[PDB]
RNA sequence: CCGGCCGGGAACUCAAAGGAGACUGCCAGUGAUAAACUGGAGGAAGGUGGGGAUGACGUCAAGUCAUCAUGGCCCUUACGACCAGGGCUACACACGUGCUACAAUGGCGCAUACAAAGAGAAGCGACCUCGCGAGAGCAAGCGGACCUCAUAAAGUGCGUCGUAGUCCGGAUUGGAGUCUGCAACUCGACUCCAUGAAGUCGGAAUCGCUAGUAAUCGUGGAUCAGAAUGCCACGGUGAAUAC
RNA sequence: AAGAACCUUACCUGGUCUUGACAUCCACGGAAGUUUUCAGAGAUGAGAAUGUGCCUUCGGGAACCGUGAGACAGGUGCUGC
């Protein structure tokens, strides 16, 4: 009927939905050619319908928040691979394999106080 | 120094705040300043009786002092009268009224306030400063402690140089967040200088 | 590391040539974390040499980076005292990544005109052997066989 | 209608003071939604804790203010009356909005 | 190319062309060529004389080149004159918007000496 | 520069000169405010500016108008 | 900090709210755009001297109230940077626990 | 009327709470019949998963008497106390820490993308008008997942300059202003106009950094009438290398 | 120093004050206050009007103000050996 899955690579937070048609995929109203332009990769969204082909067989309604190019589109990967979850196991061997739906946790780290930004310290004078 | 303030670190976790009331930005240091006039007053005054800590609630303009003292007796005096003294002149500078309760302390040699102020009574009586913190770290060992470190650091015995010395007896691990640890300090202003009486009492692991 | 025998970070294929190789040169010839900017230069010259070359962009970009490899380079150690210079067999994962820089480094001089066509005569040159990246590796050759003496 | 809101310092003080009101309201006159959380507003401070010199060293704090909602759908008798006069609950703030 | 006082450039957009006029910059400039009536893409190569013309009467409008050199002249000149903070700061060559004067005033102070 | 809602003087220093201007030329006026403008007025007196330790006398021109008194009393001595 | 520096502060204060906080039509109605742009404007600058030098909130220094120190100032809890941290662990402030994130 | 606007909906993002979960627990091998460890399952996460807080006994008679407390020693028509200015902002010079540069992975225009974390009642201040712009009026709303500061910028997409002390740099000076504020000259910030300095990657030396780290682009807050390139936080794109 | 135009400000110049700007008292006279004028850089000094309250031992009050008197108040003065 209509599955669904998550994924929130980086502050940002993928919301896909999945159902069998149409091989287009829609996103925030707007087309996936348009929306992600020239960046890095359009296609890391595509990468996970990939050992699970897609062709013409399942439409993607897409909706997400946050974060900016990178951080979306790895958002959209997890979610989508979270949401191919309608031959539950059979497709989950050969995907994870490939990494995938791995969370891949690593946020920002918190300036610290002292240093200048994270782990940049400021200089040193010895005299 | 080098030391994280005991009470604080576990201020969320295993302690309480002793200030207990919420405000909004606007009103907040005016706030937080009459609760430490009524605290600074009301310590002061009451110096015989005997009291550790002064807990404070205002619940919609109303200000609930509770003082927890190893002397009751001596806080209210005769019929409650001396309640009704401290009702008055705490309600003025605070803010309009006022509802003093008071907690009993039957085991004062546990609490880190009154053995501190105790040790601090007896160093400016020209009593040896060992025979003060030895005592002390001994008599609450045999009521009901764990641990009670007990540091003196300045002059003591009229010395040239100012030394640091401690005698604790247990288990006193200010490193676990889950022990609950009375920490108290005070000063003792002698005619040589002052001499701080930092004090640990380890009661319960959580 | 000391004693902490980890190993390395998976990358990621190129869009429009889907591989590994060139990925790598990216992210060297990259600044400011800018792989926006630098995908879109290594594109341009691959285009461009492809062009001239009358190949491909992978067997192009191969038949250049093999042109300007290192087979030996040259480390000093001092075992007992002195230091001297003993030269090495480069590991195959450095191997190829120690030709990327050395192409991209010369490409920051010789200013022609844009990145993308210093890339492209920097790669071009290296296909015939005669540029300032395979003079990196030549004189780094020199060394090796000159002091060839120490093991 | 009337919406109920209400805040405080500690997460866990702010739980039973919501729960108490709610169910003085809920029992003695029905209806309620229930605990609407809302976003805890974390007022940061970096002070210096050296008295003189030592800018690398600081002690970093937080003041935690809870929210909470409570939304009734109706005003009725039985329950508008609870909720003036019969508040209580020391260390959490309360502001009833019609 | 010729107008003003100098210009004479070429090879170079019209807008960026009379920056090289000592009293008109970037801004200036297009509002010259919008009251003109002439596009800010072309050349003065590829302009004609008859359209050149509308340009000197124009910057003509505005003070420039010995026009305005004498009256910066005059109004530093002024300050030296009346003995004022500002005066005695330009004479002494030193600077005048209430910098720094310690460590850096390089520009002002011209390069480094000797002690 | 600021200030367009009226060229500020203090007070005491307008109703000074106002009185030396009607009465006639005198001596310098012993004045501290640096921060008074100079008036068309004041053409003519030679008012006294506090530069710090001392009065140092200006006679006041045509020029000095929109600047201020503080302008023409240097206060840190160099060299 | 100075029993005169915190003495001299509650004049500051005092004189403050007196005049400034009620007669800021001196300064803030009178100096505007309109019909009084004249000589009434003027009279206005005039006699918002006639006033004494304090008064104006800007001359505050904004000191802690315990201990008077005029630098390492907090708004919210009225308090200098050592104080707030001595009351802080201690439990004074509400709520005010170590952060960490 | 085609904007979560609308009834409405309780799935999802999210917001909070309270629970599950990762313990070398399972698996083989190396091992001393250990402790381990090396790989391997599953898992969102794997051997303290990442980051923070947490700082032993004591060292430097380390710093602080100027936050506060404080023993002595000192001053009392003064080293006490109120006020106007001036000064802490001086400038042959030397160093420290930054920022902005020296360009073409760039500069400049016109388009348009996607954040987070904050903050606000003598407050933050829309929307509309006046402004070339700082800003100036009128004033909506919000003690706030409601209102506002607030279009994030890098980034795309087209244009145009074509290696020049340049359409690079944006110093310095002159003029004309703006707000705050009794008051802007010593001594503010910002704007406009014109001006257009050094600088073409830096001697001996030398610093930080082991992944969402360095690098680079915005953003906020605290103190604060006004006054960050500092400090404290926040999130974009996002490397190289560790034999 | 989590932000020096005055303030801050501890420093300088000149003006100035000595129970003092901040405190409790022994007690002399007045409600407190508010509006407003003059000389002065301003601190200050000189006024001119109005108001004249909560309890009566009513020779007094509980606050506030300004005198004389001393217990003194005050010091970001030195000593972090
Ligand atoms: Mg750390
Ligand atoms: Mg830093
Ligand atoms: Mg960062
Ligand atoms: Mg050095
Ligand atoms: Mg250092
Ligand atoms: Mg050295
Ligand atoms: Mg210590
Ligand atoms: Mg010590
Ligand atoms: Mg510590
Ligand atoms: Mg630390
Ligand atoms: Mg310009
Ligand atoms: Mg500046
Ligand atoms: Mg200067
Ligand atoms: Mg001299
Ligand atoms: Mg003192
Ligand atoms: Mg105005
Ligand atoms: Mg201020
Ligand atoms: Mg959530
Ligand atoms: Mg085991
Ligand atoms: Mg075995
Ligand atoms: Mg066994
Ligand atoms: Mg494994
Ligand atoms: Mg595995
Ligand atoms: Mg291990
Ligand atoms: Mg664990
Ligand atoms: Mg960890
Ligand atoms: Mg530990
Ligand atoms: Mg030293
Ligand atoms: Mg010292
Ligand atoms: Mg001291
Ligand atoms: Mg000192
Ligand atoms: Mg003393
Ligand atoms: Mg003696
Ligand atoms: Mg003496
Ligand atoms: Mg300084
Ligand atoms: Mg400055
Ligand atoms: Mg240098
Ligand atoms: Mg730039
Ligand atoms: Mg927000
Ligand atoms: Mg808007
Ligand atoms: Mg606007
Ligand atoms: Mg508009
Ligand atoms: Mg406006
Ligand atoms: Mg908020
Ligand atoms: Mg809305
Ligand atoms: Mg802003
Ligand atoms: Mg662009
Ligand atoms: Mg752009
Ligand atoms: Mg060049
Ligand atoms: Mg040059
Ligand atoms: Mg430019
Ligand atoms: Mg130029
Ligand atoms: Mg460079
Ligand atoms: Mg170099
Ligand atoms: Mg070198
Ligand atoms: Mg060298
Ligand atoms: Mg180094
Ligand atoms: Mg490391
Ligand atoms: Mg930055
Ligand atoms: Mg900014
Ligand atoms: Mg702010
Ligand atoms: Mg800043
Ligand atoms: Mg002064
Ligand atoms: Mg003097
Ligand atoms: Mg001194
Ligand atoms: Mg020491
Ligand atoms: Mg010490
Ligand atoms: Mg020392």
């Amino acid at each position: 009927n209509q599955y669904y899955g998550t994924g929130r690579r980086k502050s940002s937070a993928a919301r896909v939905f999945i159902k069998p048609g149409n091989g287009k995929i829609v996103i925030n109203q707007r087309s996936l050619e348009q929306y992600f332009g020239r960046e890095t990769a359009r296609m890391v969204v595509r990468q996970p319908l990939e050992l699970v082909d897609m062709v013409e067989k399942l439409d993607l309604y897409i909706t997400v928040k946050g974060g900016g190019i990178s951080g979306q589109a790895g958002a959209i990967r997890h979610g989508i691979t979270r949401a191919l979850m309608e031959y539950d196991e059979s497709l989950r061997s050969e995907l994870r394999k490939a990494g995938f739906v791995t969370r891949d946790a690593r946020q920002v780290e918190r300036k610290k106080v002292g240093l200048r930004k994270a782990r940049r310290r400021p200089q040193f004078s010895k005299r | 120094g080098q030391k994280v303030h005991p009470n604080g670190i576990r201020l969320g976790i295993v302690k309480p705040w002793n200030s207990t009331w919420f405000a909004n930005t606007k009103e907040f240091a005016d706030n937080l300043d009459s609760d430490f006039k009524v605290r600074q007053y009301l310590t002061k005054e009451l110096a015989k009786a005997s009291v550790s800590r002064i807990v404070i609630e205002r619940p919609a303009k109303s200000i609930r002092v509770t003082i927890h003292t190893a002397r009751p007796g001596i806080v209210i005096g005769k019929k409650g009268e001396d309640v009704e003294k401290l009702r008055k002149v705490v309600a003025d500078i605070a803010g309009v009224p006022a509802q003093i309760n008071i907690a009993e302390v039957r085991k004062p040699e546990l609490d880190a306030k009154l053995v501190a102020d105790s040790i601090t009574s007896q160093l400016e009586r020209r009593v040896m400063f060992r025979r003060a913190m030895k005592r002390a770290v001994q008599n609450a060992m045999r009521l009901g402690a764990k641990g009670i470190k007990v540091e003196v650091s300045g002059r003591l015995g009229g010395a040239e140089i100012a030394r640091t010395e401690w005698y604790r007896e247990g288990r006193v691990p200010l490193h676990t967040l889950r022990a609950d640890i009375d920490y108290n300090t005070s000063e003792a202003h002698t005619t040589y200088g002052v001499i701080g009486v930092k004090v640990w009492i380890f009661k319960g692991e959580i | 590391p000391r004693r902490r025998v980890i190993g390395q970070r998976k990358i990621l294929p190129d869009p429009k040539f889907g591989s590994e190789l060139l990925a790598k040169f990216v992210n060297i010839l990259m600044v400011d974390g800018k792989k926006s900017t630098a995908e879109s230069i290594v594109y341009s010259a691959l285009e461009t040499l492809a062009q001239r070359s009358g190949k491909s962009e992978l067997e192009a970009f191969e038949v250049a980076l093999e042109n300007v490899r290192p087979t030996v380079e040259v480390k000093s150690r001092r075992v007992g005292g002195s230091t001297y210079q003993v030269p090495v067999e480069v590991r195959p994962v450095r191997r190829n990544a120690l030709a990327m820089r050395w192409i991209v480094e010369a490409a920051r001089k010789r200013g022609d005109k844009s990145m993308a066509l210093r890339l492209a005569n920097e790669l071009s040159d290296a296909a015939e052997n005669k540029g300032t990246a395979v003079k990196k590796r030549e004189d780094v050759h020199r060394m090796a066989e000159a002091n060839k003496a120490f093991a | 209608r009337i919406r109920i809101r209400l805040k405080a310092f500690d997460h866990r003080l702010i739980d039973q003071a919501t729960a108490e009101i709610v169910e003085t309201a809920k029992r003695t006159g029905a209806q309620v939604r229930g605990p609407i959380p809302l976003p805890t507003r974390k007022e940061r401070f970096t002070v210096l804790i050296s008295p003189h010199v030592n800018k690398d060293a600081r002690d970093q704090y937080e003041i935690r203010t809870h929210l909470r909602l409570v939304d009734i759908v109706e005003p009725t008798e039985k329950t508008v009356d609870a909720l003036m006069r019969l508040d209580l609950a020391a260390g959490v703030d309360v502001q009833i909005s019609l | 190319a010729r107008i003003a006082g100098i210009n004479i450039p070429d090879h170079k957009h019209a807008v960026i062309a009379l920056t090289s006029i000592y009293g008109v910059g970037k801004t200036r400039s297009k509002a010259i060529l919008a009251a003109a009536g002439i596009a800010e893409d072309v050349k003065i190569s590829e302009l004609s004389e008859g359209q050149i013309d509308t340009l000197r009467d124009e910057v003509a409008k505005f003070v420039v080149e010995g026009d305005l050199r004498r009256e910066i002249s005059m109004s530093i000149k002024r300050l030296m004159d009346l003995g004022c903070y500002r005066g005695l700061r330009h004479r002494r060559g030193l600077p005048v918007r209430g910098q720094r004067t310690k460590t850096n005033a390089r520009t002002r102070k011209g390069p480094r000496k000797p002690i | 520069r600021s200030l367009k809602k009226g060229p500020f003087i203090d007070l005491h220093l307008l109703k000074k000169v106002e009185k030396a201007v009607e009465s006639g030329d005198k001596k310098p006026l012993r004045t501290w405010s640096r921060r008074s403008t100079i008036f068309p007025n004041m053409i003519g007196l030679t008012i006294a500016v506090h530069n710090g330790r001392q009065h140092v006398p200006v006679f006041v021109t045509d020029e000095m108008v929109g600047h201020k008194l503080g302008e023409f009393a240097p206060t840190r001595t160099y060299r | 900090a100075k029993q005169s520096m915190k003495a001299r502060e509650v004049k500051r204060v005092a004189l403050a709210d007196k005049y400034f906080a009620k007669r800021a039509e001196l300064k803030a109605i009178i100096s505007d755009v309109n019909a009084a742009s004249d000589e009434d404007r003027w009279n206005a600058v005039l006699k918002l001297q006639t006033l004494p030098r304090d008064s104006s909130p800007s001359r505050q220094r904004n000191r802690c109230r315990q201990t008077g120190r005029p630098h390492g100032f907090l708004r919210k809890f009225g308090l200098s940077r050592i104080k707030v941290r001595e009351a802080a662990m201690r439990g004074e402030i509400p709520g005010l626990k170590k952060a960490s994130w």
